């Protein structure tokens, strides 16, 4: 469906994929929970360890050349009664890691499969971004000193999108009352009220969030705790931003292997949706 | 290894124990006004009630102070505050505390997955998280390892308890993530100094079982009286 520039990770000339490259060079290992057998057993075990061990493991071990074989104690040997947490980016890195820790299946840059699997509604993206931006300029025009917006869309798209202005414009505000935080609290209070939320509503799980400004370290991590699916932002904050590799200290909080959790992140790199000028030292 | 630190962390651990017994994660806060030695606020994890993933102990205590002192109050007093937490602030809390310009953090055990005072990030000494008054980032110190065993044990209790629903060996302490050998020995004694920073091991030799095994149902009322005393001293 979508025009993808695999060279630069730009979708439809407008959405710039945000992720980390420094950290994709190093390997984050595991121990070998192995199994030793002879080839006749191999074909029978690879069936068993195929259907469950792939279908059930929370880790994704599909980049491992499993043949000297490892399924993934009780449930393990009951079924067995019948008889790099992460892929590398270069072929060179694949061969080296193959010999260093375990043979791996090389299938090109794994980021190519990521870009391809990105399910994106280009018009929805444009809409929400248009909305956040129009509010942003209104706020600035009104004299408001923190013209930042966050818009929280829920997974179904059936609930009312939550629109959250930065709180530092308000009377009794703290420096930490940023728009992502406000919108998170709003979603929470909507769950708490319980009028428009199922008993399978949880946090901001699989919400998409649209920001005028790249979020600070608190906000980035805040969206990690809220288990959002996607963030799309407009203005990079080199001094304070916590998503882009070149922003801040390169936290790249959406894409940090040391946390158990990630979300997809994009910047809009067109000029369609101008926003309120913010001081560059501002966190958010 | 200052003794006010033991004292106040003991309080934090009592509160975390209370949290455990009310089915909540045993992360708990005691905000102490360093110039007076007074307890000014407290916190527990509150994500069961809030239904958000952001209602962490530190946040609860920030609200209490905002309620006691107002926004101006919070911002003004905060540089005078020593925070005591059983678990290292997560990146999100470490960042909020940075922006509010906290005096100092003392914590027990590291936060293996989200720790933002050294374990995963060092937000407290970063350059992208600023104090807005003067857009600065001088930072705050975060003292690790005070009742580390106790914090770890409370977490283990929680993990076990969590499983009750409808169908010693403590890890090596990577101290060099939170301070340099010189900063270690300024923080701790020269005897405990050398040996502990060197072998990646914990400051203590036995787990305080009574502290972590006994309930603290009055803890809220105790902290309430103490907090209101601080309020009348303001
Ligand atoms: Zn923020
Ligand atoms: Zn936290």
């Amino acid at each position: 469906p979508l025009k993808i520039d695999y060279q630069n990770g730009i979708i439809e000339n407008r959405l710039l994929q945000i992720r980390n490259f420094k950290d994709v060079n190093t390997p984050k290992l595991i121990n070998v929970w192995s199994i030793r057998i002879d080839p006749r057993d191999s074909k029978k075990v690879i069936e068993l360890i195929r259907n469950d061990f792939q279908k059930n493991d929370p880790v994704s071990l599909r980049h491992l050349k499993r043949i000297e074989v490892v399924l993934c104690d009780e449930g393990e040997i009951n079924n067995k009664l019948k008889s790099p947490e992460f892929a590398p980016s270069t072929k060179e890195l694949n061969n080296a890691w193959s010999v260093k820790y375990w043979p791996l299946i090389w299938n090109g840059n794994p980021n190519d499969q990521i870009l391809n699997d990105y399910k994106i509604d280009m018009q929805e993206v444009r809409n929400e971004l248009s909305r956040a931006s129009t509010l942003s300029v209104k706020m600035a025009t009104a004299g408001k000193q923190f013209p930042m917006v966050s818009v929280f869309v829920d997974p179904s798209r059936k609930k009312d999108k939550v629109v959250a202005e930065d709180g530092r414009n308000c009377e009794n505000s703290l420096p930490i009352d940023h728009s992502v935080m406000v919108g998170i609290r709003a979603v929470g209070e909507r769950l708490r009220e319980g009028v428009d939320e199922d008993a399978n509503s949880y946090l901001c799980l699989d919400y998409d969030v649209y920001l005028t400004h790249e979020p600070c370290s608190m906000c980035s991590m805040a969206l990690i705790h809220s288990r959002v699916r996607r963030v799309v932002f407009l203005t990079e904050m080199q001094r304070t931003g916590s998503l882009k590799l070149t922003s801040g200290d390169g936290y790249c909080m959406n894409d940090n292997k040391q946390l158990n959790s990630t979300y997809e992140a994009f910047q809009w790199i067109g000029e369609e949706y101008p926003v309120g000028q913010v001081d560059r030292d501002v966190c958010c | 290894a200052d003794l006010q630190h033991i004292k106040h962390m003991r309080t934090a651990v009592r509160l975390a124990r209370y949290a455990l017994d009310h089915d909540e994660t045993p992360v708990a806060c005691i905000f102490v006004h360093t110039p007076t030695g007074q307890v000014m606020a407290y916190g527990m994890n509150d994500t069961n009630k809030s239904l958000t993933g952001v209602a962490h102990a530190e946040f609860m205590g920030i609200d209490q102070i905002k309620a006691m002192l107002g926004s101006r109050g919070v911002v003004d007093v905060f540089k005078d505050i020593t925070l005591y937490v059983t678990v290292e602030p997560c990146i999100m809390c470490a960042s909020a505390l940075k922006q509010l310009d906290i005096g100092k953090v003392v914590f027990g055990c590291g936060n293996e997955r989200f720790g933002g005072n050294g374990t995963v990030l060092s937000v407290n000494h970063d350059t992208c998280t600023l104090v807005p008054k003067n857009n600065s980032a001088a930072g705050y110190e975060s003292i690790p390892g005070i009742l580390r065993k106790e914090a770890i044990m409370l977490l283990r209790y929680f993990y076990v308890r969590q499983n009750e629903r409808a169908p010693n060996t403590f890890p090596p302490m990577e101290w060099s993530k939170y301070l340099n050998e010189e900063a270690f020995i300024e923080t701790f004694g020269d005897d405990y100094r050398t040996c502990f920073a060197n072998k990646v091991d914990l400051s203590s030799n036995s787990v305080d079982w009574d502290l972590i095994d006994s309930h603290q149902d009055n803890i809220i009322q105790e902290l309430e009286e103490q907090c209101k005393m601080f309020k009348f001293n303001v």
